[PDB]
């Protein structure tokens, strides 16, 4: 009944819609309850979702389709609520530099506590006594 | 890679990733109606379990 | 030895030793975060395996 997207950095997005579709490779489903178990990859697009009260979207990339008549699993590598591609790409590229820079702040901040106990360190071996 | 036991322990484990020839089943198993072929989803399932075993090492 | 020299060798390993000590504590606090950050992935893999086992 209740449909679920996951990620691997997480949970993403949960609902009781009772009708969902999405472009799978080579075809087209629509998902009702009562649906027998089915397997089948998905293709870079927005799936939307219907029974809700009003339509809904969220985009997935590199996904994959589990079916069961008891809940709706997607397996995806990256989700997005914006349902447009090109945001996708603009958050991944705007995450690059992010992740870029706080990779540098670790090194450095490591290296200046390393540089720090290394003066500490000296002046054990500058006293001979 | 070394496996994370405890806060004092730490040990080093060989693991073989592929052909993957060793692989163990669920208890509760349901067929599926495949979708477009069997032979075709198993090309697109295997490298990712094989990303999310070296993410999780 | 001297007594000056004594003096500023126990000043010298205390300072070394307060050093190691904010190591150790920042060290903790990164293996805490990073407990949970490990943590966050379980359910993503038990379903993948399922699925894998299940299919091939």
């Amino acid at each position: 009944i209740h449909v679920s997207v996951v990620t691997p950095d997480g949970p993403v997005y949960e609902d009781d819609v009772e009708m969902v579709s999405v472009k799978a490779k080579s075809g087209e489903l629509g998902i009702l309850p009562g649906h027998i178990p089915l397997v089948a990859p998905l293709e870079i697009s927005a799936a939307r979702l219907k029974k809700g009260g009003k339509t809904q979207y969220i985009a997935v990339s590199g996904g994959f389709l589990e079916v069961r008549p008891d809940k709706v699993t997607i397996l995806a590598q990256a989700a997005e609520r914006a349902e447009d591609i090109d945001v996708l790409r603009a958050k991944a590229a705007k995450e690059r530099a992010e992740r870029r820079l706080q990779s540098q702040q670790d090194d450095i901040d490591f290296k200046r506590a390393e540089l720090a106990l290394k003066r500490a360190m000296n002046r054990l071996s500058v006293a001979e006594m | 890679y070394n496996h994370y036991v405890s806060a004092i322990q730490q040990e080093v484990t060989e693991r073989k990733l592929l052909p993957l020839t060793d692989l163990a089943e669920n208890k509760q198993r349901t067929v599926y109606e495949f979708e477009p072929s069997q032979e075709e989803i198993l090309d697109v399932l295997l490298p990712q379990y094989a990303e999310s075993l070296i993410y999780g090492a | 030895a001297s007594l000056r020299d004594i003096k500023t060798r126990i000043n010298a390993t205390k300072k070394t030793s307060q050093i190691t000590k904010a190591m150790e504590m920042v060290s903790t606090s990164k293996l805490n975060r990073a407990e949970q950050n490990a943590k966050s992935f379980v359910p993503y893999m038990e379903k993948i395996q399922e699925v894998v086992a299940n299919v091939a």
